[PDB]
This record gives C-alpha cells, sequence and structure tokens, in this order.
RNA sequence: AAAACAGUGAAAUUGUGUGUGGACCCGAAUGGAUCGGGCCCGUCUUGAAACACGGACCAAGGAGUGCACAUACACU
C-alpha cells in the first residue's frame, strides 16, 4: 500500500510542524498566508535559518490531490514561529494538521 | 465603408497589441536558479526526494544545468544509475577517490511518483563497470559496506541546523 | 392522448389515468404516498383493512392537529386516519389494473406499484352567508390521478 | 473549437486566467422575487450599501475597468464583427490579423453554405462555423 | 359591467423524480467537521434595527406635459 510507504519515506527525512492559524488581526483574516510552529525551534534567531525552505501538506484521504506544496516566507513574532504560502488557500477544516519541512530551498515562483 | 466595420471595429487600434504582449511575457518569465559549488566528485550524499529518498549514494557529475548524476550500489543497496535536481541532495563530508572515464546519462527521478519499482531490475555494462570501480574503494574500509545499507534518519529531538554532516 | 409524468416501457407495464374526480386533494395524496413501491396484491389487501377500521393511513405532510392512534406504530409514527371516500376510489382503480394485466398476458403476481401521482384540479365555487350581512367562500377541491405498475425482474 | 490568434498564442492563458468573475447583483434581489438582478444604484437615506459599511457588498465603478489593450478580446485572442452577407466578409480583408466573423442568428441554412465557402478562400475565421448546419 | 383568434403559452403557486442545505447575502477554502464580516427595506427627522408609519405573494397599468407673453444662453 503506497500511502503507508510514502509516509515512512517522508518521516525519515523532514522536520515536523503544525498549522495553527491564518494571518489575522483582532477582526479580519488574510487567508493567503498561514502560520506554522516547528518542533524544537524556539527563538527568532533560530527560526531565521528556515526562511526559504519548502513545505508539504500530505493528505491521503483526499480524492482530488494527495499533496499541496508551499514555501516559508518570513519569521513571525519572537518565539520561533513562521509564515508560509501554498499553491492553494488552506481551509479552516485543515487547521491543527501536521506539516513537513523539507530541508532544501526553492524560489517563490515554483511553489 | 460597410456599416458593420465603421462602428464595431472602431473600439481599438489592435495594431498596438504586439507591444503589450512582449511586456507581459517579460514580467511573468521565471527567475534564475543558481548552480551550487559545494559538491565534488565522489562526495557521498543523501537523497531527499522521490522513490529513492533516505538512501546514501555517490555523486558523479553535473549534467544539464541543475541536473546531477548519481550512483547507488546495485549489490549493496540495489539503487542503480540516475539523474536528479542538485538541490534534492544533502551533502556529507565523506569523499571517495573515484574518477570516471566518460559521460553517461540516465532517467530522471521526479518529485511526484505513483508506484514503486519492486521488480524488473537489470544492469548495463556501464552500471556494472561503475559499481566494480566504486566497490574497490568500499571493500577496503571497516564498516563502510554496512553504512550504505541502513537508511538515514533525522534526529527528532534537536534542531536540524545544530547537527553536522 | 396523455403525457404520463415519467418514462417506462409499454411492454411489461400497465397504466390508468383520470381527470377531475371529486375526491378531496389533500386526503388523496396521503393515501397514495403509503402504497408507493408496494406489491399490488399487498396494496389491495391493506386497503380492505382500512375500510374495516382494522388498519390506518399514516399522515406526514397534511397532518396538523390530527389524532394519535395505536395503528400508526406499524409505520413508526403516532398519527393516523381513516379516509373512507378516497380509499374506495383508489381500491377500485387498482383492481381494474389486475384485469388489464391478466388480459395483456402478464402474471397476476410480481406486479409492483412503480409510479403514482396526484395533482390539483380547478376549484368549483360555492358560498355561505355570515353575520353582519357578509358572504364568504365555500369551494370544493377535486383532483387528477395517474398510476403505472411494472413486472419485477427478480 | 481549439484555435488561437498566432500573435498572442504564448500569452493567451495568462490573459484568460486574469479576468475577473465578479458579479454586481442589485441589493436585496435575493430577498424578494419582484426585484431583478440588474444593477441599480441605491439612493435611500439609511441604506447600508450606499454608506459603504464593512460587510455590505461592493458597488461598480471606474477602478474595475480593464486595460485598454486586453478589453473586448474573446478567449481565442480575436475581436468579433457581425456578418449577414457575402459582401460583408469583403470588409475584413485588411483586418483578418485581429478580427474574426460571427454570422447573425437569423441567416438560414442555404445562405450560410455560401458564406462559409467564401470564408475559406479569403482566409477568415468564423466562430459559429458548426452552427445549425451540423445535420 | 365583463367577454377577440377553438395561435404562442411567462411569473406567483402545486405534485413526482434527482441532487444540495437548516433564514439568507458578501469574502476564502476542504475528502470532511466550516472560519471571518454583516440588524429590514422605503420615508419624514438633530437622530431609525427600533416598543415610529407603509409593505402577504406575482403580472400588467401607473406621476414635470401642451399653449400664450416677456427673458438669459448655444446654434443659423
Amino acid at each position: 500500500m503506497e500511502v503507508i510507504k510514502k509516509i515512512e519515506l517522508k518521516e525519515r527525512v523532514c522536520a515536523k510542524g503544525t498549522l495553527y492559524s491564518h494571518k489575522r488581526s483582532k477582526k479580519n483574516i488574510y487567508p493567503r498566508y498561514s502560520l506554522i510552529t516547528i518542533e524544537n525551534v524556539k527563538t527568532r534567531e533560530a527560526a531565521m535559518k528556515y526562511v526559504g525552505n519548502a513545505v508539504e501538506l500530505f493528505k491521503p484521504e483526499s480524492t482530488k490531490e494527495e499533496s499541496i506544496h508551499g514555501i516559508i516566507k518570513a519569521v513571525h513574532g519572537r518565539s520561533g514561529a513562521v509564515r508560509a504560502k501554498f499553491s492553494r488557500n488552506i481551509s479552516p477544516v485543515e487547521m491543527g494538521s501536521k506539516v513537513y519541512i523539507k530541508l532544501y530551498k526553492m524560489n517563490e515562483d515554483e511553489i | 465603408q460597410r456599416l458593420n466595420i465603421s462602428n464595431i471595429k472602431n473600439y481599438y487600434t489592435a495594431d498596438d497589441i504586439p507591444a503589450f504582449a512582449e511586456k507581459l511575457l517579460e514580467l511573468h518569465k521565471p527567475a534564475p536558479i543558481e548552480l551550487r559549488t559545494d559538491l565534488v566528485q565522489g562526495n557521498v550524499v543523501v537523497v531527499l526526494e522521490g522513490e529513492y529518498a533516505s538512501y546514501r549514494v555517490v555523486y558523479l557529475s553535473r549534467t544539464e544545468d541543475n541536473k546531477a548524476l548519481c550512483m547507488g550500489l546495485p549489490s549493496i543497496n540495489g539503487i542503480g544509475l540516475f539523474e536528479i535536481d542538485e538541490r534534492f541532495l544533502l551533502r556529507t563530508s565523506i569523499v571517495l577517490d573515484i574518477r570516471l572515464d566518460k559521460k553517461y546519462r540516465a532517467k530522471e527521478s521526479k518529485r511526484s511518483f505513483k508506484k514503486f519499482n519492486t521488480k524488473e531490475k537489470v544492469l548495463t555494462k556501464e552500471e556494472n563497470d561503475i559499481e566494480e570501480l566504486l566497490l574497490k574503494e568500499i571493500e577496503n574500509e571497516k564498516f563502510m559496506k554496512k553504512y550504505f545499507e541502513t537508511p538515514y534518519e533525522i534526529n527528532n529531538t534537536v534542531d536540524f541546523y545544530e547537527i553536522n554532516h | 392522448a396523455h403525457k404520463y409524468s415519467c418514462d417506462i416501457s409499454e411492454a411489461t407495464s400497465v397504466r390508468s389515468q383520470y381527470n377531475n374526480i371529486k375526491i378531496k386533494f389533500k386526503n388523496t395524496r396521503e393515501v397514495c404516498n403509503i402504497i408507493k413501491t408496494m406489491e399490488l396484491n399487498k396494496a389491495i389487501a391493506y386497503l380492505n383493512d382500512v375500510l374495516r377500521f382494522k388498519k390506518c393511513i399514516p399522515v406526514f405532510r397534511f397532518a396538523k392537529k390530527c389524532g394519535r392512534t395505536p395503528q400508526a406504530k406499524e409505520f413508526g409514527t403516532d398519527k393516523g386516519k381513516w379516509p373512507v371516500k378516497s380509499v374506495a376510489f383508489v381500491k377500485k382503480m387498482l383492481e381494474d389494473l389486475l384485469v388489464e394485466a391478466e388480459k395483456k398476458g402478464l402474471g397476476t403476481s410480481e406486479l409492483v406499484i412503480k409510479h403514482i401521482q396526484v395533482n390539483q384540479a380547478p376549484k368549483i365555487y360555492g358560498r355561505k352567508h355570515g353575520a353582519f350581512g357578509r358572504i364568504k367562500p365555500y369551494n370544493k377541491s377535486p383532483s387528477h390521478i395517474e398510476v403505472i405498475a411494472v413486472k419485477r425482474e427478480h | 473549437m481549439d484555435i488561437v490568434n498566432p500573435s498572442l498564442s504564448k500569452v493567451i492563458d495568462i490573459i484568460n486566467k486574469g479576468k475577473s468573475k465578479k458579479q454586481f447583483k442589485r441589493f436585496q434581489s435575493w430577498r424578494v422575487k419582484r426585484v431583478s438582478e440588474s444593477w441599480r444604484k441605491p439612493r435611500g437615506i439609511d441604506n447600508r450599501m450606499r454608506r459603504k459599511f464593512g460587510g455590505a457588498p461592493d458597488m461598480p465603478g471606474i477602478g474595475y475597468k480593464k486595460p485598454n489593450a486586453i478589453r473586448f478580446l474573446l478567449p481565442n485572442g480575436y475581436r468579433k464583427i457581425m456578418v449577414a452577407c457575402v459582401k460583408d466578409l469583403e470588409a475584413l480583408i485588411s483586418l483578418n490579423s485581429f478580427y474574426c466573423a460571427e454570422i447573425r442568428h437569423a441567416v438560414g441554412s442555404k445562405k450560410r453554405i455560401e458564406i462559409l465557402e467564401r470564408a475559406e478562400e479569403l482566409g477568415i475565421l468564423v466562430i459559429n462555423k458548426e452552427g445549425k448546419l451540423v445535420k
């Protein structure tokens, strides 16, 4: 079963993170950008080393497309969180989900 | 002039449109990507993407812009000769002393794949040759044979950029 | 000619339709609703029990303030009724289709009520006199009916 | 039909994917059936759309108008001209680089055949080519 | 008072079948739970979501016009 293999392949090679919010103020949301936390990264200086890296959301139960790709654009705040952009806008139903950080840089056009 | 043209056609001088077309094309042209410097013949590298991810392999050459050429060891880990984008490789500080005679080419390892190749494995003279070169450098060395067999696993308890390779 | 409200083959089916009938619209569709998809001999048996007050017609759409009854439990509800005048008409209509089936050369069994529908016909006007010198309406609401039964493939 | 203007062939998809799909429905046309969807400007003293409160819909205006070069262009990269005679195509003979023809609906079968034969030899694109004449 | 063609046959409204939702609109999406913003219009009024008035629903009809007399502007 290909899904079980594709997971183990990704698990061995990537860092792990979770999606927790869109970019927002107290009143309005900006769904083009999403906010991520990475496992053991806990300062803004530590987080700067990931700016530019590729990210992937893998979803095996999906009928349309099994994974969405994206890129980390900027650091956010002072405790090591980041801001990222994806080829499609993330649904509110997909918040709380697991994200993979891929250890190589890509250009803003590739996504 | 006939009445259909004296009214409808009048909206635009369309003879100008070529000039617009050029400017638009320019703007949406892709940005350039840099060819890296850090890799030397016979560097061991770890594969990060596609069907062969997690295995150690040996880098041979630049090929076609960002494309690079690598060999596994069909005896030791079963991976043959292939091509990949040079960014999908993690560098490590081990360098073998191999030198090759000529240029060779192989199938690309695309990032998106549907199915695993569990069967149907054969070798060319050049695959044989290159293995029978690489193997000599490996046989004489203590645990190197086993090193190529275990997949790589990232440490889940510390930040990646703290580690050295 | 008549354009029946759905498409089923002439072979292996039997049909009837009537216009402007003088049974009451809302009562008739509650009857038709419950005998849909039922086998024809079962339908005729059930309607005989309703005439004898041994079983009831359950109500779902035209049902406000209706009485509760132990006979309604057979269809998972509390509310039911006994509309004798509509039942006598539908029963006659179904019995005639068994004559047609037999004469046409299908079996008298394995026939299932695949389609049945009721429509409103135009009103017949009437009047009642009220107090303070007023006159108010007192109209009648008739109906149109279609049925198609088919032979089970089994 | 799958045809494209050769001068824009490598650009047409950028153009098409860039067009807006916004609609400007009349206010409260969703509430009562007697008000049609066609735009009318609200003029009430209290009206929330005229006063531009956040959460009300947007109103039409000049800012939304497309660039002068892209405007009026069909998805195949041509502009359109209406025709009803053989003698109409004769006008397009200088303009066939950017314009295409669309035969009017009321022209009947026997006449359409004569229009299409002329279009082939002059080298003019007709977008209703199949039309009624499929049978 | 109503009532033309034995033409065409819209909307309100009803039944049956198939789909999608629990008042609905705008912005953004998922294989899938939804997220953010929005009080009912018209009108008099310092001030209306109002415990101010008119509005059950659909079609069709429905309100700055003509002449005379001086006048300022544009055009011949």
